[PDB]
């Protein structure tokens, strides 16, 4: 039963689409994850000054 | 550790499908048909920015 | 290697902090930005000119 | 595969010692394989695969 | 355990030839995998993870 359930999930995983999705997500923020958070903080300050 | 993770993050009477089941169900229902719209929005945002 | 407890716990606590009770706020953001962007895009020819 | 045994674990590692004929009333037992298998099967089964 | 060879290139590997360290790899042990997954799962705050999901 456990093997059947894992096989049922694995048939639905479809690794090609997962591969392209994960590749796009990893290339989205490959070298700038601190930069995005710093930008969110900067935008928080900007909104606090503009509102 | 296997028993602990299966009990903590598994199905409960309150949450029959479990955390992962609920999140995959909500993400599949919450983005059903919005893939093309999201792709177009992301392309436009990237170009403009 | 991607299941390191420090990163998982930090991300989990941060998501709990950020998205707790913010459904109405995000709904308001989406509605207001949809209306504003639709009104702005209705003047596409004017903006181009 | 097996080879069960019993371990005596003391965090302090000092002080008073047990005397012959005494009894240790505090103990623990590892999680059984059967409940873990059942929990894994249920947790994997409740996931909607079509939604995946 | 066993060694798997994937032949590449045109030059013949002479007798007593030594493959470079950069062309060889060591296995990822099963006990290493169990150690990694168990040690990582030990430190998880499962309540926080479930609440975040």
């Amino acid at each position: 039963t456990l093997f059947e359930t894992i096989t049922a999930i694995s048939e639905q995983v479809d690794p090609i689409k997962l591969n392209e999705t994960l590749t796009a997500a990893a290339q989205a923020l490959d070298g700038l994850g601190d930069k995005f958070g710093r930008s969110i903080v900067d935008g928080n300050a900007i909104l606090a000054d503009v509102n | 550790q296997v028993t602990r993770l299966l009990a903590d993050l598994g199905p409960t009477p309150e949450q029959p499908k479990g955390p992962f089941g609920d999140i995959i169900e909500s993400f599949a229902d919450g983005f059903a048909g919005k893939g093309e719209q999201l792709n177009r929005t992301l392309r436009g945002l990237s170009d403009a920015l | 290697r991607s299941l390191e407890p420090e990163k998982v716990n930090t991300i989990a606590t941060s998501l709990i902090t950020i998205f707790q009770g913010q459904g109405g706020t995000i709904n308001d953001i989406l509605d207001q930005t949809a209306q504003l962007t639709a009104s702005l895009a209705d003047r596409d020819q004017a903006i181009g000119e | 595969v097996g080879e069960q045994f019993i371990d005596l674990t003391s965090d302090s590692g000092g002080g008073a010692y047990f005397q012959p004929g005494d009894t240790i009333t505090k103990a623990t037992v590892p999680a059984e394989v059967g409940p873990a298998l059942d929990a894994a099967e249920k947790g994997l089964a409740v996931l909607p695969k079509e939604k995946i | 355990k066993n060694i798997e060879i994937e032949p590449r290139g045109s030059e013949t590997l002479k007798p007593r030839g030594v493959l470079p360290v950069g062309q060889t790899s060591a296995p990822y042990q099963i006990y290493d995998a169990f150690l990694d997954v168990t040690r990582n799962a030990a430190g998880w705050d499962t309540q926080a993870v479930r609440q975040s999901l």
